[PDB]
């Protein structure tokens, strides 16, 4: 069971900021790592796979890096859109697990 | 003759695991002689000799089970690549593992031998230490169909857990990869092609490794011996099929180290023109000021070295005055 | 090598088929049916409207953009028969070019290059044809590609295209693709010519990476067109009962055409080679001028400190130091000695 | 004429062998070998030793050979060929042998002749890598016993192209330590040993080649001496030379680079003396140009007077020296 | 199809492209079974009944400066315009063109002299027409003497059969005595190599160069030579009768041969500036040692030499034991520990 602990638990900045949320994962999932939006009430939406790509749809705000086992989401300007839950994934085994969110409030 | 050739000499020990279509016997002993009744059990056993150290040993159980003595050179020589051979009573199998610490980014290998005697398999060990734990639950708790099976199934799983563990190893080395990519790029230091060699090296004792492993395992399943048996070939191949992914890593790690090398390798003789500028210009300034002073400082008795205007804070300022001329030159020339 | 099947991937499912490339934004499908009659062209997003075009007697040119939807290439590869394994090797980008010949079809895998200016980058974009009977199945990854010369003569029944089956159209893909290695190599050639000026004229070391990259690009370069010789020489030798008799000429220009591209890429790497002795000779140039300067210095300086310790000394035991003098002599041999090491640099030019 | 340096055995070893039994014979005279051929079960000669041109022109006459494929196969430098006869096939091939703790690649040619179902060998030293062919045949292994002579001449071939895999690998151990030597260890040996494996690349380069050509004819011209259905055995060969020839030029390109791989390393040593030596002189000749100013001999001097002096002077250069050192360790070179 | 323009010259002239203008000889052979004739014509003349004469004969022009004689010749024999400026013209690559009466043949020699290590090149050309081989060579001096001392003693095929055999005669001397200038510079660069593994002095480069110009030249020489016994051996010309078709597939063998040598010792050649770059950067890195040493010992003993060397009013000397000697001794054992350093480190 891969553990990862993403900081911090709760962010509060405000628009035309850049809001980074970084993971730590106890193993070391190779780079299978995913970042999900999740607004209240309605389902997760897909972000950055791989790590570092970015899914089709997604603005281009977003980012994501890698150095060793810990993985960062970065979004370069923040709007007011992109207030929401942060969750990070691994995929490394057959047996997924997520992060414990991050909050983005303003 | 045959004697012991790594570096091991403290671990000894010797481990049987029965496992029946519906029973079980597991126990560790200490004594050669235990173990040996084994050998014409129908139910296929597992045993188990981690210190090879002990030649004695290793030859009782040679003589007992009537392998031919240039087996025994091989078993006992840690220090050398995987191979099979196949023999009319038995194969014997040289295969390796390997250990990496992330702390200090070096690789260890241990030599492992097996042996398919007819309804049975025997394995040899440096020490303590074994990447088989996944297999000896599987054989204990009666989960997945090695304990339906054969002997030959019991070589396969033993293989698969091999490279399971390889798999597990490259991970690692996949870390050590991106850290060392990302310093590489933007923090060039002594540590990070130090860090660098390491790493080359390893890969390349990889690459030495596995290439015979995989030749191993299309040996173990194209050519298919009796003792092999017709159920368990689709099992190999998954085994061949994984080295094979194991193999393409390696190559694309050993670029990828490569490429990483020949960027800072190249990018030396522009070091040397900046140490080059430093010592220039250092002495450029230096030098004429020590030559002043020790022509000011040197005594004749005849010099009109006689104060006349204060002239020690006059000649500092000179100093001071070819100095920043010296230093003014510079920066012309963009150094 | 025995039989074919399907290798087991460790950590995925068995019988898996995966896209193992980048590019996850287009999706598109273009059919061209062309006789001699008419054309009938179509674009669309629907794979169980050009299922049917299986059976058509006249040419057909379907064009799948974007391999990433697995489901889409699973389902044409099962209704156009097409091995399992084939389709594995469709979806593994990471691969070189190759042709396999069955009983029902031909599989041909090739390479697309875009060089890029201001960012000195060669990337590749994998490109697989099935010629199955009358239709010819193409596989790509993201949208662009280099047969708009073949939608031109089939739009407007330029040339003898029109005239002839299927097979004629896997030549025409097959050549535009060669003859776009030719554009590529002539920006390569460009790129060379700016860089040999870059290295001597100012030598840093992004002009050494860029070297090393250019040599990488060529290294992949002649990795992936020495199988396209093969390839050419395969089809126009073997000549399977697919490809017509007919067309093996225009085969074997293609594969003049790529013997030649691989002599270009020879000359190329040589040329690359010496590249870094030129910049390793340039940089040491400019040490040389550091060093000099570094010499004259110290040669100017150090003597002349040696004999002022040579009369600094306080050797008070011998009345020649107390020399009743305006200080004529000392002074005027170390200004003759420097002035001597300077013309003496001046000679054997030095500055 | 001959031309190989190769003169110090002769031999010869006949093979017969079919599905009910194999005949395998060792000896000297020519004359036995006459009646050989003219049997229906493919048989294999072998002749060691091209020195003796007398026993050659007289198996050519025997056989119905021409006497220019003769002089081809008294010539050793003949890069490898294949030549295509009603009566027979002619067919070039080179052996390779390298060895550890030395660096020298010698080429052996052997010569192959195909005709009704005999093969001729024809070679210089004594001992090939035509081990597993004759195991094969003697002990009942694999289909040769149910086939005729292309299928003999299939397996010599590729046993033939076989050793060339064992070759590059001991070829790429040799690389793999010159990499290690030319990246930690730059010595004029390293160079040499560069030089020496640069040049027998190069000749494997030379001899490779042309024998894809000579296995692409085999592949596709099919004489009717090729009995067929083993068309895609010489397939397989074919593929093979495809695999060494890119494993070759992987090499090649290796190579190319280590010796500048070597002048970066020498580059780096030599700045790394000259970083010391940069260091040494920068942080010393400024305090003895400090040293040198308290030091000059004049009447009148201030702070000549001065509680202490010379400590605060040496503590003005222990601290001048302690900031050029902080900023040496600032910048990584010391 | 006709002569080039030139903006410098006049619309119809040909000019001779060449350095040699010293010498001008002719050499008719015409050479049969019953027997044969020798002499030596300081004139044009003599040369021009043998158009159409059954008997073979095999003209040797020496001296293309007198462009005079080629062009009388070009219009007697039916040469075209262009093919003579062609023969003129020496600065060329080796070629070959089928016309409907004659053959056309462009192929350079090489000569070398010791001491100094430069790569001539002749230009020799021959016309195949009728049963006659008409040769145009810059100077005296050729390779082709075998052949004709092999025509003079009757020995050898070539006299009793075609003229064809006389032009393969030719080409195969030529390629021959391209070996004994090859095995001189095999030799040459043997021993250039003993010395530049002995000694690496300063005239190792422009020596080294110069043999890599000289691969050069033979290299963009030798690649021509194929596409022109290619055309020979493969295109079957009307020409050759098809009774020498070995007998250019043997010189196809031999100029592949050539041409994969040159490939091969380029590399070996580029291999050798890779060395002498080895050598002076060990030279270079051993002065950088010497001096970092000296320096290194000599300096803080300077200081030394100027702390204590300086003038105070209140110093404190305070002799401790006659305390100079304590001072030297401090140097020495400085001197010594930065020494055993140096030596552990194995700069020295
Ligand atoms: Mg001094
Ligand atoms: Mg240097
Ligand atoms: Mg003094």
């Amino acid at each position: 069971d891969i553990q990862m602990t993403q900081s911090p638990s709760s962010l509060s900045a405000s628009v035309g900021d850049r809001v980074t949320i970084t993971c730590r994962a106890s193993q070391s999932v190779s780079s299978a790592v995913a970042w999900y939006q999740q607004k209240p009430g309605k389902a997760p939406k897909l972000l950055i796979y791989s790590a570092s790509s970015l899914y089709s749809g997604v603005p281009s705000r977003f980012s994501g890096s890698r150095s060793g086992t810990d993985f960062t989401l970065t979004i370069s300007s923040l709007q007011p859109e992109d207030f929401a839950t942060y969750y990070c994934q691994q995929s490394s085994s057959s047996l997924i697990t997520f992060g414990q969110g991050t909050k983005v409030e303003i | 003759t045959l004697v012991y050739t790594g570096k091991y000499r403290e671990d000894f020990e010797i481990e049987v695991m029965n496992y029946s279509i519906e029973e079980f016997r597991e126990f560790k002993t200490t004594d050669v002689e235990s173990v040996l009744p084994f050998r014409d059990s129908s139910t296929p056993t597992w045993i188990n000799i981690t210190g090879i150290h002990r030649t004695d040993v290793v030859q009782r159980v040679g003589e007992f089970f009537g392998i031919h003595p240039l087996v025994l050179e091989d078993i006992l020589n840690v220090h050398q690549r995987p191979k099979v051979e196949f023999f009319e009573n038995y194969v014997f199998i040289v295969l390796k593992m390997f250990t990496y610490d992330k702390n200090l980014h070096e690789l260890e290998s241990e030599q492992v031998s097996l042996i398919l005697t007819k309804n049975c398999v025997l394995m040899f060990q440096e020490k303590i230490g074994d990447v088989f734990d996944p297999v000896r639950e599987r054989i204990r708790y009666n989960r997945g169909i090695i304990r339906k099976k054969r002997a030959d199934y019991l070589l396969y799983s033993l293989i698969d857990a091999l490279v399971d563990d390889y798999f597990v190893l490259l991970e690692k080395i996949d870390d050590e990869i991106d850290v060392l990519e990302e310093e590489v790029l933007e923090r060039p230091e002594k540590e990070t092609v130090q860090r660098t060699h390491q790493l080359k090296r390893n890969l390349v004792e990889l690459r030495k490794t596995i290439w015979p492993l995989r030749e191993v395992l299309s040996s173990l399943y194209r050519d298919v011996p009796p003792l092999i048996e017709k159920e368990t070939v689709p099992y190999f191949r998954d085994v061949y099929d994984h080295t094979i992914q194991i193999a393409d890593t390696v190559e694309t790690f050993r670029d990828i180290v490569s490429g990483l090398l020949d960027v800072y390798l190249s990018s030396v003789s522009n070091k040397t023109n900046e140490v080059m500028k430093v010592l220039t210009i250092i002495a450029t300034i230096f030098m004429p000021l020590t030559f002043i002073a020790g022509i000011y400082g040197m005594n004749f008795e005849y010099m009109p070295e006689l104060r006349w205007k204060w002239g020690y804070p006059v000649v500092l300022a000179v100093m001071g005055v070819i100095a920043v001329i010296m230093v003014v030159y510079f920066k012309k020339k963009k150094w």
